[PDB]
């Protein structure tokens, strides 16, 4: 889990990122909307890395249990 | 306990007088067995007596046996007599025959396995006959009847025998239905009226079976034989739906949780699930015999589907993706819609031409997006000889549309021989091009007046499309012609043509260029010479392709070898698929989306069994084996929604893609139209990489860009329209990733090897 896979998985789960993302994508809105959507994202983008690293970290340690250990003998 | 040890086939071994008699025995059902003795079957039925004996019938008689078991002997008693082995029809039967032993084989009851299969094909035959045969329902209604003979009401029984003698007396002729409604409005009629003190409770009573009857074919014949084989489907998913969602010990433990009451049902599903490849093999049989040449699905047979469709087990994957076959094949067309429209349309247009219709009809003809091409060959005359001319016109204006065509002209020979000159240029491409079309009959009217015919840089194109209805042999076919062609080179001393094109009446495209090479082209074959450049084939620069012949000659697969210098070998194989979906332009009410995804589905499915028997028939290594569907019609559809819907075609595949090695794909949408692509890269089955693009035209050239929708531009961001492939694919690309590490590629060990020991010499 790099810095893109955290922003991978915030594209469809966080609902602000979503709405900036899916609005920066439509197109023939304009030229300034687009560059003031792009800084939003970036903004989130670099806000939310402690939260989804957690989480990551968390997703992470569910594979390391002992059920796996002995489903796999 | 796992489902291998509750098994319901024994291996006896009994050595009478020195002989060894090794013998099977299994079950059909908990009292009819199955032994297999000297490699044949035979069948008894088997009662279990109270006294630890066995009542059997075998060869009709009956008999009464007993086992005693010694310590190196077994004793067999049959009657008064011992045995010492040393120790090492009517229609409405056969209805109920097969279907208990359909049944039978559903439950896990199964012949062996060198037997299996052998009668079972041979029972759903016959039930799908009997079913469809229109007097079932008769017999049916005749053994209720006659059973009952009084406690009927005089009324309706008089009215069942009249609309039973109709039906009787119209059996095999069309406009003919059974009469189950008719029985239901008499008997409902009389219910209404409702008579007291037992008129009541004997009529309600002693009507049932006909009652029953009339429910079972209450959607008559047809109906009524499709409901039993997805009574069938139902009874498959009736089991199999619990050892989904989860191991076999949650499955058991679940069932064990469920069904405390009694252990007796759990051991039924486990005997059931342990048979599930028979029960497999008899499902395919099944769904072959309901959904196969009626292209339609309503919304009982579509639920059966659906829910079959979803065992993610791998062993259950032969029923699913037949049945998921079924759920796009059933939204095709019959051919009897262009047959008749297009005939129509070609025939009226002959007894005066120009009332200001059928001048729209043709042209309706020529710019539609659907394919006519499997009804176009066939007008040879039909019988009215212009027709000729209409057909040529039309092909050549169907085909050629990628052509600028300026003049049209009509001709004739001195014969029945009519001919169709065109006149046309390229306007962006290989910078004026002329040609024309005749048709003959059977052959020879072709080979008689070939230069007759021919007389409308080698510009010039010659197509001959000649009426041999009879069995796709494309060896005969190709001989035929060739045989012609190799010695009559009018086409090259005359004036110069480029190409000839040889079309046999669906169609079968040969062409041959009888000027420099042989008279033959394994590669363009039973293509149309117009839309040669509607296949992307042209892009396989960097590669000498092999086609690879196969059935149903709409798919095109091909193998490139990529080229490589006269001293490096060709390490680099790969096979490509390249389809056409043909229909018209679509209206979207939120109801396109199956047309795209079970063309797409179709051929995908058809593209993976090639690609299968090909690689596995051959050794060259492939890696990177790639598809490419053109999707021809228009349609209004976001592209999120198209990707949403490549994305659940393609990963409930990518198990097969994966061990195909098929890696990449491109889709060609046309949208509103404009056109975008599609690519996808889909390696291991969990994940599926797709990039959207739309093609741009606005340019100063006849050059075309790709442009990414802003998210994740990605490698194609800004490439060209059209780039050959290759790569080194091992060898000199593993060298230098090694390399790159400070350390040598590992085949590169013997040699240093052998070159130390020289200098330990």
């Amino acid at each position: 889990f790099r810095r893109k896979d955290l922003v991978k998985t915030m594209r469809r789960v966080d609902p602000v990122y979503i709405h900036l993302a899916e609005r920066l994508g439509t197109p023939e809105l304009s030229t300034a909307e687009r560059k003031e959507l792009e800084n939003k994202l970036k903004e989130r983008e670099e806000f939310l890395i402690p939260i989804y690293h957690q989480v990551a970290v968390q997703f992470a340690d569910l594979h390391d249990t002992p059920g796996r250990m002995q489903e796999k003998g | 306990l796992p489902a291998h040890t509750l098994l319901n086939t024994v291996d006896v071994e009994l050595i009478y007088e020195g002989v060894k008699y090794v013998l099977k025995v299994t079950r059909q059902s908990p009292n009819s067995y199955v032994v297999i003795m000297n490699g044949s079957c035979v069948e008894v039925d088997v009662h279990r007596l109270s006294d630890g004996g066995l009542l059997l019938s075998y060869d009709g008689s009956s008999y009464t046996t007993y086992m005693k078991e010694e310590v190196d002997r077994y004793r067999i008693t049959i009657g008064n007599k011992t045995c010492v082995f040393e120790k090492e029809e009517k229609l409405h039967r056969v209805f109920h025959y097969v279907l208990d032993n359909l049944v039978n084989v559903m439950n896990g009851y199964c012949l062996p396995d060198p037997f299996f299969s052998s009668k079972v094909k041979d029972w759903v035959e016959r039930l799908m006959k009997t079913l469809r045969d229109p007097s079932l329902p008769l017999l049916e209604l005749q053994d209720i009847m006659t059973s009952v003979s009084g406690r009927i009401p005089p009324n309706v029984e008089k009215s069942i025998k009249k609309e039973m003698a109709q039906y009787a007396s119209n059996i095999t002729s069309v406009l003919c239905q059974f009469p189950s409604q008719q029985i239901a409005n008499i008997l409902d009629s009389h219910a209404a009226t409702l008579n007291r003190k037992s008129e009541r409770e004997v009529f309600f009573m002693n009507t049932q079976s006909i009652v029953q009857l009339v429910q079972r074919y209450r959607s008559g014949i047809r109906g009524h034989m499709k409901a039993v084989v997805m009574d069938l489907l139902r009874q498959y998913l009736r089991v199999e739906t619990q050892f989904q969602n989860g191991h076999y010990d949650k499955c058991v433990f679940a069932l064990r949780e469920e069904n405390k009451s009694d252990m007796n049902t759990v051991l039924n599903y486990i005997f059931s699930h342990a048979q599930v490849t028979k029960k497999n093999l008899l499902v395919t049989m099944l769904i072959d015999q309901l959904c196969g040449r009626d292209p339609t699905l309503t919304d009982e047979l579509l639920n059966i589907l659906t829910e079959l469709t979803q065992l993610s087990k791998t062993t259950n994957a032969k029923v699913a993706l037949r049945a998921r076959q079924v759920l796009i094949a059933s939204h095709l067309p019959s051919y009897e819609l262009r047959h008749n429209q297009v005939e129509s349309i070609f025939l009226s247009a002959i007894d005066m031409y120009g009332h200001q219709f059928c001048i729209e009809n043709l042209q309706k003809l020529i710019l539609s997006e659907t394919s006519i091409f499997d009804v176009l060959p066939n007008f040879f005359y039909h019988s009215n000889q212009v027709v000729r001319m209409a057909a040529l016109e039309v092909y050549v204006r169907r085909a050629y549309i990628a052509y600028e065509l300026n003049s049209v002209q009509h001709r004739q020979l001195k014969d029945n021989t009519c001919v169709v000159e065109f006149q046309f240029m390229l306007p962006t491409s290989h910078p004026q091009r002329m040609g024309g079309m005749v048709s003959f009959r059977t052959f020879e009217d072709f080979v008689r007046i070939f230069d007759e015919v021919m007389g409308c840089e080698p510009i010039h194109i010659l197509n001959v499309a000649i009426k041999t209805d009879c069995d796709i042999e494309d060896d005969r076919l190709a001989a035929m012609f060739r045989e012609f062609t190799q010695q009559n080179k009018a086409t090259l001393v005359d004036h110069g043509i480029r190409r000839l094109t040889f079309l046999v009446a669906f169609p079968k495209f040969f062409t041959f260029r009888a000027r420099d090479k042989f008279e033959e082209d394994r590669i363009y074959r039973h293509l149309e010479p117009a839309l040669a450049f509607q296949l992307e084939l042209n892009r396989m620069r960097n590669f000498d392709l092999t086609a690879i012949p196969c059935a149903n000659h709409k798919m095109h697969l091909y193998l490139g070898a990529a080229k490589v210098e006269v001293g490096t070998e060709v390490t680099d194989y790969r096979f490509f698929v390249r389809a056409i979906i043909r229909h018209s332009d679509l209206v979207t009410k939120e109801a396109s989306f199956e047309y795209l995804q079970n063309e797409g589905e179709r051929l995908l499915l058809e593209a993976m069994d090639e690609l299968e028997v090909a690689f596995n028939n051959t050794n060259v290594r492939t890696d990177c084996n790639h598809i490419f569907l053109n999707f021809v019609p228009t349609v209004i559809m976001d592209p999120s929604k198209i990707e949403e819907s490549v994305r659940s075609m393609v990963m409930r595949y990518g198990s097969r893609l994966w061990k195909l090695r098929v890696l990449q794909a491109e889709l060609k949408i046309n949208i509103r139209a404009i056109p975008i692509r599609l690519f996808l890269t889909n390696e291991s089955g969990y994940y599926l990489d797709i990039s959207l693009y739309k093609e741009v035209t606005d340019s100063r050239t006849a050059q075309i860009m790709f442009q990414a929708y802003g998210d994740k531009q990605g490698p194609l961001h800004g490439m060209l329209i059209n780039t050959p492939y290759v790569t080194k694919d091992l060898l000199q690309s593993k060298r230098f990733q090694a390399q790159s590490l400070g350390t040598t590629y590992i085949y590169d060990i013997p040699e240093m090897f052998r070159q130390s020991l020289i200098k330990l010499w």
